[PDB]
RNA sequence: GCGGGGCCCGAAGCAUUUACUUUGAAAAAAUUAGAGUGUUCAAAGCAGGCCCGAGCCGCCUGGAUACCGCAGCUAGGAAUA
RNA sequence: UACCUGGUUGAUCCUGCCAGUAGCAUAUGCUUGUCUCAAAGAUUAAGCCAUGCAUGUCUAAGUACGCACGGCCGGUACAGUGAAACUGCGAAUGGCUCAUUAAAUCAGUUAUGGUUCCUUUGGUCGCUCGCCACUUGGAUAACUGUGGUAAUUCUAGAGCUAAUACAUGCCGACGGGCGCUGACCCCCUUCGCGGGGGGGAUGCGUGCAUUUAUCAGUGGUGACUCUAGAUAACCUCGGGCCGAUCGCACGCCCCCCGUGGCGGCGACGACCCAUUCGAACGUCUGCCCUAUCAACUUUCGAUGGUAGUCGCCGUGCCUACCAUGGUGACCACGGGUGACGGGGAAUCAGGGUUCGAUUCCGGAGAGGGAGCCUGAGAAACGGCUACCACAUCCAAGGAAG
């Protein structure tokens, strides 16, 4: 049962997660389901726990602070695509933006495109 | 012998009071207004409704009430219940079943205008319907045709 | 989920009944709303027919109208001085449809020092010359000085009710609905109508 | 019961209708429109029960789906529409242009009209108002409504709009001596004019109908339907011409034509 | 209702109100009574009917009609009560 | 077919009742070939249920970056079809049964002028005078990827990804008109005189709707505190409106110039007015058995008056203050009902008598009471949580009803 923001309870209680609160996905609209939950508080009743650095220490951790994976589901809007890339005005924008190429063992390369919108 | 009775002042909404007194306007002349409309099928508005001085909220003639729908017939049988007599009208009602007839009554409480002098034990009146103004009274007195009178020792 | 409707009454006769059906939607919840005067917080609550009713939980101000001479402008609410339903409601500063309210008068000051050339609000002398006399004076012209003098005929109001412009704030009257629509708007005292209220504060 | 309802049992729809009451249970359920549930008929059974040109419940829908079905110059592609009163319908591809009024009978009569007449239909107006900003509108038998009007046009005055434009066209003042439809009640489809405009402080106005043939019936004052001045139709006349014929001077006609 | 002409005929007064009767509206279908129809007859059903000369854009027609008490709405009748 | 016969007696004539008869509607015995329409777990038990299911849904036309399909027909916006997911609409209709319920539901009949109403339509959609506008912003899901769990339509962290989701938000129309104000009009009665105006520089405000109060009497209804217009202001930040949308067949003048100006049919959004669906609620009349149920209600709202409180709207609908009233042998109140109300069914000289749980409409309830979210529509149970009672999985931690 998942730790929650601002339960501050080291233990585990039942609260009443509404359409948008944390971990719970409700199934119909309005649905109000109360499940129980584990409180904020950290401890040793953890199966696991989830972490998140945020900034280097010493050395290159074996695969974790190298092999940056490329971001390929990138920029598809007009103002992602004109957040990155510092075109200025009146420079056509279709061009320019984000591909890839396609690389299925059975098929031939293929390079593909995004629609567009704003 | 006054109208201010309650601890709000009771005053008909529509007509505005409160309108220019300067040295033009005099107070040894003092008047107001007093609002009066018309229904309809055919009834007068009384004399004591018009320049009457009195005040009500559910007059016919001088409240928010629009009366409209059935119009009933009826006798007075008690005028305690202020500002509401209990009115008891009777019928006749029909059994087929020896083809013979059956008395019946169920009285009925209406809300006494006061524009009215001698409303008595008694008396035959007309009283048409209207939206809810009770729990009980719903209907509403109209005009009091003469009964129990026109000679009284 | 308080009810509203008939059956938890008694009959006309004055015998008990038995519900047919539990308690439908449209008998929808009564709560109190106690409108009262601070700053200005606003809640809502949607109903019915999808429509939005602002009940007001605080109030500063209203939208008084001075109705006599057309003056509609608004004001600030200082205190609650009477009401006529419940007398636990004017000890408690709280805010419905008929409760005599006092307000300040100075948005009414200024503007009829801005308008019939009187003095109002200002009693002894010797203070009024910086921008408290050119008010009416302001080197008017011949066709001003014509139409504003010929309003003077139109310009008493009877000494009971300027007497508190002088001192300072007029008691006016609510005619809103707060804690359903969202304001304190309403008329002011004046009138045969003032001597009653002002006679009722004096009795209690 | 929690809301409202979007079914339709058989026997509930009216008895004009002539449905089977064997094919199933279930009834056309008209939509919402401009003509109430009762008064009117819908598109579907006039087509599969009346005109015959389909079989099913599918059929309709895929001749009104491909968008020739014209209600009153409206391509309407839903197939349990509600026609009503004074409606025209258009196929516009091998030239049908029906008009559906009441027959002699108290039903719905497949009635034809050459493509130069089904240019418009007549409205009674049953509220007039004036809207904000000083000008006046209206509104029809059916939920249309006219901005601007001629000003002589009063209450339950007939008017004529056009289709394809939308303006006014004709108007005709209620008045005694003219000629009139009901189109409700125990005397409807049979047609008359009018001896007075018998009137009620309150309750319901019931008039004095007096047909062409000296009939005089009466029905009250809400199906009054008027197309006549003096006694001239604006609008195509069917069989039956408005009068009602009594159970033995239908079976002489009915008779001696089967000969 | 074709400032005072005549062939004018109303808005209305309903001048004790009702009880009773009479006519007219409004009274969901089904069902019961019933009108048409060789489902092969019938309970049923709402359908069916008539000629190829390939013109056969296929013609004509049915799917009626009452019964819906009591209580209200209507214009009458005024003996009886 | 307005119909009777056998029995009290040694007999006769009676009052009486028993039995016979004929239905039609349950069960059951015995028996049974064909063929056409065929009621059916309601009667007691509104008792409990293992299971498998009975509600979802893409249009050319809100979002495709799944390589999952396309010949990537080529040096890049997308040949589209599409699995999933986001949004929009439903899931409040059907369907099951009759436990409640005796002026209640319900049947007419008449209102809502005392009110709300998704969709459909028909109207409104430059009416407002105010330095991003050739389009402004932040995430989130499907997904790459690490998981915990004994377990469920359990889901956490991290990567990024759109909008008709969520916000914001102006250009142009828009030049101004209009009443309010006010240093300039002198041409007029300036002649000790006082005038009567038009012109204004100035500074405010200009709509639909909300709200308060005011003037006045186009269109109004047997009838208005109706609608419409004018005067004076507000305009709720969990804040009302004046389209930052998606396609389809392409065209007009191209003249500041090979760049900007302009057009069609749509598809959705859209406060409000009216309709349509309806719902709510009020009026009048109408119900079974019972007096071994004759007085009932009123601290505790019982009936009415004020004045508010929330409420979609009428009101004891609450509260406070008052009033002392109301209903009754014309059967109230109390109780019983093996009573859901009706359209009907059987029966039939006429009067009636009995049933109608049941396929049509209206109401009630989804184990028993109660409370709510979202929605135009719910006191929803093929939605949620609490209690009661019954009941499942379990590795004993918790899930599911």
């Amino acid at each position: 049962f998942p730790m929650k923001q601002g339960v501050l309870t080291h233990g585990r209680v039942r609260l009443l997660l509404s359409k948008g609160h944390s971990c719970y996905r409700p199934r119909r609209t309005g649905e109000r389901k109360r499940k129980s939950v584990r409180g904020c508080i950290v401890d040793a009743n953890l199966s696991v726990l989830n972490l998140v650095i945020v900034k280097k220490g010493e050395k290159d951790i074996p695969g974790l602070t190298d092999t940056t994976v490329p971001r390929r589901l990138g920029p598809k809007r007009a103002s992602r695509i004109r957040k990155l890339f510092n075109l200025s005005k009146e420079d056509d924008v279709r061009q320019y933006v984000v591909r890839k190429p396609l690389n299925k063992e059975g098929k031939k390369p293929r390079t593909k495109a995004p629609k567009i919108q704003r | 012998a006054d109208i201010q009775t309650e601890r709000a002042y009771q005053k008909q909404p529509t007509i505005f009071q409160n309108k220019k007194r300067v040295l033009l306007g005099e107070t040894g002349k003092e008047k107001l207004p007093r609002y009066y409309k018309n229904i309809g099928l055919g009834f007068k508005t009384p004399k004591e409704a018009i320049e009457g001085t009195y005040i009500d909220k559910k007059c016919p003639f001088t409240g928010n009430v629009s009366i409209r729908g059935r119009i009933l017939s009826g006798v007075v049988t008690k005028m305690k219940m202020q500002r509401t007599i209990v009115i008891r009208r009777d019928y006749l009602h029909y059994i087929r079943k020896y083809n013979r007839f059956e008395k019946r009554h169920k009285n009925m409480s209406v809300h006494l205008s006061p524009c009215f002098r001698d409303v008595q034990i008694g008396d035959i009146v007309t009283v048409g319907e209207c939206r809810p103004l009770s729990k009980t009274v719903r209907f509403n007195v109209l005009k009091v045709t003469k009964a129990a009178g026109t000679k009284k020792q | 989920g308080i009810s509203r409707d008939n059956w938890h009454k008694r009959r006309k006769t004055g015998g008990k009944r038995k519900p047919y059906h539990k308690k439908r939607k449209y008998e929808l919840g009564r709560p109190a709303a106690n409108t009262k005067i601070g700053p200005r917080r606003i809640h809502t609550v949607r109903v019915r027919g999808g429509n939005k009713k602002y009940r007001a939980l605080r109030l500063d101000v209203g939208n008084f109208s001075w109705g006599s001479e057309c003056c509609t402008r608004k004001t600030r609410i200082i205190d609650v001085v009477y009401n006529a339903s419940n007398n636990e409601l004017v000890r408690t500063k709280t805010l419905v449809k008929n409760c005599i309210v006092l307000i300040d008068s100075t948005p009414y000051r200024q503007w009829y020092e801005s308008h019939y050339a009187l003095p109002l609000g200002r009693k002894k002398g010797a203070k009024l010359t910086p921008e408290e006399e050119e008010i009416l004076n302001k080197k008017r012209s011949k066709k001003i000085q014509k139409k504003y003098d010929e309003r003077k005929k139109n310009a008493k109001i009877s000494s009971l009710l300027e007497e508190q412009f002088q001192q300072g704030k007029l008691l006016a009257c609510i005619a809103s609905r707060p804690g359903q629509c969202g304001r304190a708007d309403g008329y002011v005292l004046e009138g045969k109508e003032l001597e009653f209220y002002l006679r009722k504060i004096k009795a209690r | 019961a929690r809301g409202p309802k979007k079914h339709l049992k058989r026997v509930a729809a009216p008895k004009h209708w002539m449905l089977d009451k064997l094919t199933g249970v279930f009834a056309p359920r008209p939509s919402t429109g401009p003509h109430k549930l009762r008064e009117c008929l819908p598109l579907i059974i006039f087509l599969r029960n009346r005109l015959k040109y389909a079989l099913t419940g599918d059929e309709v829908k895929k001749i009104c789906m491909q968008r020739f079905i014209k209600i009153d110059g409206k391509v309407r592609t839903d197939i349990t529409y509600p026609a009503g009163f004074m409606d025209v319908i258009s196929i516009d591809k091998t030239g049908e242009n029906f008009r559906l009024i009441y027959d002699t009978k108290g039903r719905f009569a497949v009635h034809r009209i050459t493509p130069e007449e089904a240019k418009y239909k007549l409205c009674k107006v049953r509220k007039i108002f004036v809207g904000t900003k000083g000008i006046p509108h209206l509104v029809t038998h059916d939920a249309r409504t006219i901005r601007y009007p001629d000003p002589l046009i009063k209450v339950n005055d007939t008017i004529q709009i056009d289709l394809e434009t939308g303006k006014i066209t004709d108007f005709i003042k209620f008045d005694t001596g003219n000629l009139c439809m009901v189109t409700g009640g125990a005397n409807l489809g049979r047609i008359g004019v009018i001896t007075n405009r018998e009137r009620h402080p309150g309750s319901f106005d019931v008039v004095h109908v007096k047909d062409a043939n000296g009939n005089s019936f009466a029905t009250r004052l809400s199906n009054i339907f008027v197309i006549g001045k003096g006694n001239k139709p604006w609008i195509s006349l069917p069989r039956g011409k408005g009068i009602r014929l009594t159970i033995a001077e239908e079976r002489d006609k009915r008779l001696a034509a089967k000969q």
